[PDB]
């Protein structure tokens, strides 16, 4: 076969051990699922430094500690209609733990808003990186992979779906690791879910079709990040959803003529529209996927230990730095206290 | 021809 003895048993043993973990961290994510921390800071408590994405960079006064405040105006969850969706959001935030998943700290809310207080990742949006050097040399795109590739595979052992995989929502830490943010889509789904959500580039085909939908659309949208990091464009590439829409849904790509057949193979398995076909939704399930020739070279422990080098280490100054973020032009608390009731779990 | 710049996400089609 393709192992030899030594590699298979290591490889088998290797796969026990990914259950023996995830079983023991269902276990520690469901006691905190069940009883969600609330109200663990104040707004008093810190000092808003800059606005950096509204998330605003922030000092806590007693630590000294720098921290990313994300602002949500009740009001206008609400008339969006994502009540549901960021009642998820810190939900399953403040249940999560894993290297590569962003750590809520703090939240609490006030009159008008709601306040998640996360680490501050100073490395800036994988996007500005990549829209700057252009693209990513397969290495390099790997190494960003399989953080995603293990960051799934925890989460959907939890029943977890992501729901917004993009350069966009994925920070880079000072050690050049990725931090995963945006989890205002994810969802706890046993099965099947309906919500029309995501961004038209990184959608599967089976949400435009309104179809029920599972775990697998994470799984076409990692082939979805990695072609965009190697390519520096991604796959379904037009100027207006309608038309992005229509790639996605034709079943064809095309690849640039540097990327590897590896690659190629790979992505063709994961931008699958047949769900019997796609990669992380078979028998085999997620080692399809870490079993792939493209990543014969990863050592999936040393990503996980964040023992790996780096492929490259954002400019960092010092603990209150913001070089690596954009530029933004007050915080309004009411007298009356609003949606008081929808947020009333928060 | 595509999309360059930072992409919003939809709530609904
Ligand atoms: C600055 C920041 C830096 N450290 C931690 C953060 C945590 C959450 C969100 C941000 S963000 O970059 O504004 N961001 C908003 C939505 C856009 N997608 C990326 C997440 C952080």
């Amino acid at each position: 076969g393709h192992m030899g003895n030594a590699a298979a048993a290591k490889k088998g043993s290797e796969q026990e051990s990914v259950k023996e973990f995830l079983a023991k961290a269902k276990e520690e994510f469901l006691k905190k699922w069940e009883s969600p921390s609330q109200n663990t800071a104040q707004l008093d408590h810190f000092d808003r430094i800059k606005t950096l994405g509204r998330v605003m960079l922030v000092k806590h006064k007693e630590t000294g500690n720098h921290y990313a405040m994300k602002i949500l105006d009740k009001q206008k969850v609400v008339k969006l209609k994502q009540i549901e969706h960021t009642l998820n959001e810190k939900r399953i935030l403040q249940a999560v733990n894993f290297p590569f998943l962003v750590k809520l700290e703090f939240s609490f809310k006030d009159n008008s808003n709601l306040y998640m207080v996360m680490e501050y990742v100073p490395g800036g949006e994988m996007f500005s990186h990549l829209r700057r050097i252009g693209r990513f040399s397969e290495p390099h795109a790997r190494f960003y992979a399989a953080q995603i590739v293990l960051t799934f595979e925890y989460l959907h052992s939890l029943d977890l779906i992501y729901r917004d995989l993009k350069p966009e929502n994925l920070l880079i830490d000072q050690q050049g690791y990725i931090q995963v943010t945006d989890f205002g889509f994810a969802k706890r789904v046993k099965g099947r879910t309906w919500t029309l959500c995501g961004t038209p580039e990184y959608l599967a085909p089976e949400i435009i079709l309104s179809k029920g939908y599972n775990k697998a659309v994470d799984w076409w949208a990692l082939g979805v990040l990695i072609y965009e990091m190697a390519a520096g464009y991604p796959p379904f590439f037009a100027d207006q959803p309608i038309q992005i829409y229509e790639k996605i849904v034709s079943g064809k790509v095309r690849f640039p003529s540097h990327f590897s057949s590896d690659l190629k193979d790979l992505l063709r398995n994961l931008l699958q529209v047949d769900l019997t076909k796609r990669f992380g939704n078979l028998k085999n399930g997620v080692n399809d996927i870490k079993n792939h020739k493209w990543f014969a070279t990863t050592d999936w422990i040393a990503i996980y230990q964040r023992k790996v080098e780096a492929p490259f280490i954002p400019k960092f100054k010092g603990p209150g730095d913001t070089s690596n973020f954009d530029d933004y032009e007050e915080i309004r608390v009411s007298i009356n206290e609003k949606c008081g009731k929808e947020f009333t779990e928060f | 021809a595509g999309r360059t710049g930072r992409r919003q996400a939809i709530h609904d089609i």
